């Protein structure tokens, strides 16, 4: 991210691409390393009736 | 006949139901008891069983099984064991108090019924199992039995017929389950009142391991009159397969709760207003009725409008006649709390022997307690329905069924009340 403008032009010209738009090094676009807690769903057998195991 | 329920006094069987005449031997004889008892005994068991059959009498203990056919299981050659009649006077079904009146006001009808019913079965003695709370009632019965012994009506050469018959009175110690026929027998034998599996049936292996018939007090007490007046007379009351007269207990929210004898198949509304003085606050204030003791499902007002009181009619109404103990609930009743208390009753009475009732009934009681407060979710109603179906038909005895049915009745007719309570509780929390 911190390359000088001249160096950006040189490696863009040498590679023939716009490297700056798809840098292989990750910066702040990635997800936070602390996330809010999940609340995961339950499957279709989580029922209080009409759920006899011999039918599934 | 299409209408039933204007029974005349001359057609009534328990003519001292209210204890306004001498309940002792002199009064009982003056009212027709013990009359021509020798002739009945000399006719033979087949004649007596024939009369009981043609009367269409059915069990008055709550299950309504044909009495004549049931009593015929005992008509067989002796195999060396004594034969016994056990008369069920345990009277534990909530709402039911009919057998209490017979025992204390018409004891000699019960004693004579024991001799006549015992003769047909070939029994040597009758054991009358009366609940232990009925202490004064039991003492009246013992006084009457002593009178019959001293007049030769029972004992050796009963009524001069050459038939030896003894009548014993055995008191319980406080267990509703001991009304169940096999639990009653185990109780007489000095064990816990825990029912037996069937087979063997009591007519083969019963009290003390001997051939036995268990009969309700009311079923026994009417047998002498059916023999004297004939089965055809009895069968002229009520619908086909619903014959005879019946003792009814009308308790709950009625102006004049009472016990009364009325014809089988009388309309429920006709019974409540002709005898009990109507519903408290009028017929429009009626919410629901338990038509046959705590074990029969409740029915709402709409069904109560035209339902008849007999085994077939109430079955079609998705309930049962049971003991014919009518409990009335008006619109001011907390219907959920009323049924929950019955489930609490069955929780206290379950003998604990078998898994679905020992665990299931206590489970149903816990769920009903939360349903009273609304502290549940609507999905739990179908869960509770399914739980009750896992108890019904999977237990040793019918107490498990008698606990499931009241729950099923409430969900059947009062689901929106259950769901409304849940909404209130959720809205307030
Ligand atoms: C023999 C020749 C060698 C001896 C002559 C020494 C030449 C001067 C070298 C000085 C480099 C010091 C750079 C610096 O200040 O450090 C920044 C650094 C902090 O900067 P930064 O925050 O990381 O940011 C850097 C840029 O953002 C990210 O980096 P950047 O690449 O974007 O920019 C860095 C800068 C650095 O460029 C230079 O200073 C060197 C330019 C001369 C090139 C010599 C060949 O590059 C430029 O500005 C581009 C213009 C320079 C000419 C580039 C021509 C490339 C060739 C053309 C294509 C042809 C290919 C064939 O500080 C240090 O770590 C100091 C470390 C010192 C390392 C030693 C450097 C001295 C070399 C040895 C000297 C003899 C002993
Ligand atoms: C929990 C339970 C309690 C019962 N209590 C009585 C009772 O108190 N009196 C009675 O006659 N039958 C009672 N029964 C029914 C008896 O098991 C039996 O069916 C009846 O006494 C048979 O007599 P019957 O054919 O003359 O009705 C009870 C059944 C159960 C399952
Ligand atoms: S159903 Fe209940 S009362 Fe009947 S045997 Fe089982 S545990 Fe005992």
């Amino acid at each position: 991210a911190s390359a000088t403008r001249f160096i950006q032009w040189l490696r863009n010209w040498a590679s023939g691409r716009d490297l700056q738009a798809k840098l292989q090094l990750r910066y702040q676009e990635i997800s936070k390393r602390t996330q809010p807690p999940p609340k995961l769903p339950v499957g279709p057998s989580h029922k209080l009736s009409n759920n006899y195991y011999c039918t599934r | 006949k299409t209408s039933f329920g204007s029974l005349k006094d001359e057609d009534r069987i328990f003519t001292n139901l209210y204890g306004r005449h001498d309940w002792r031997l002199k009064g009982a004889q003056s009212r027709g008891d013990w009359y021509k008892t020798k002739e009945i005994l000399l006719k033979g068991p087949d004649w007596i069983l024939g009369e009981v059959k043609t009367s269409g009498l059915r069990g008055r203990g709550g299950a309504g099984f044909p009495t004549g056919l049931k009593w015929s299981f005992m008509n067989k050659p002796s195999d060396g064991r004594p034969k016994y009649l056990v008369v069920n006077a345990d009277e534990g079904e909530p709402g039911t108090c009919k057998d209490r009146e017979i025992i204390r006001h018409d004891p000699h009808k019960l004693v004579e019924g024991c001799l006549v019913g015992g003769r047909a079965m070939g029994a040597r003695a009758a054991y009358i199992y009366i609940r232990g709370e009925f202490y004064n009632e039991a003492s009246n019965l013992q006084v009457a039995i002593r009178e019959a012994y001293e007049a030769g009506l029972i004992g050796k050469n009963a009524c001069g017929s050459g038939y030896d018959f003894d009548v014993f009175v055995v008191r319980g110690a406080g267990a509703y389950i001991c009304g169940e026929e096999t639990a009653l027998i185990e109780s007489i034998e000095g064990k816990q009142g825990k029912p037996r599996l069937k087979p063997p049936f009591p007519a083969d292996v019963g009290v003390f391991g001997c051939p036995t018939t268990v009969a309700n007090v009311e079923t026994v007490a009417v047998s002498p009159t059916i023999c004297r007046r004939g089965g055809a007379w009895f069968a002229s009351f009520g619908r086909e397969r619903n014959s005879g007269t019946k003792l009814f207990n009308i308790s709950g929210h009625v102006n004049n709760p009472c016990t009364v004898e009325e014809e089988m198949s009388v309309p429920l509304k006709e019974l409540i207003e002709k005898h009990a003085g109507g519903v408290t606050g009028g017929w429009d204030n009626l919410l629901a009725v338990i038509p046959g003791g705590s074990s029969t499902p409740l029915i709402p007002k709409s069904v109560c409008e035209t339902v008849l009181m007999d085994f077939d009619a109430l079955i079609q109404a998705q309930t049962g006649l049971g003991t014919a103990a009518v409990i009335v609930m008006d619109r001011s009743t907390d219907i959920v709390k009323a049924i929950a208390r019955l489930i609490e009753f069955y929780k206290h009475e379950s003998c604990g022997q078998c898994t679905p009732c020992r665990e299931g009934v206590d489970w149903m009681n816990k769920v009903m307690a939360r349903f009273v407060r609304g502290d549940a979710r609507p999905a739990e109603i179908d869960s509770l329905w399914e739980i009750s179906k896992q108890i019904e038909g999977h237990t040793i005895c019918a107490l498990g069924d008698g606990a499931a049915w009241p729950v099923q009745g409430l969900i059947r007719h009062f689901r929106p009340e259950l769901e409304e309570r849940m909404q209130q509780f959720a809205q307030q929390h």
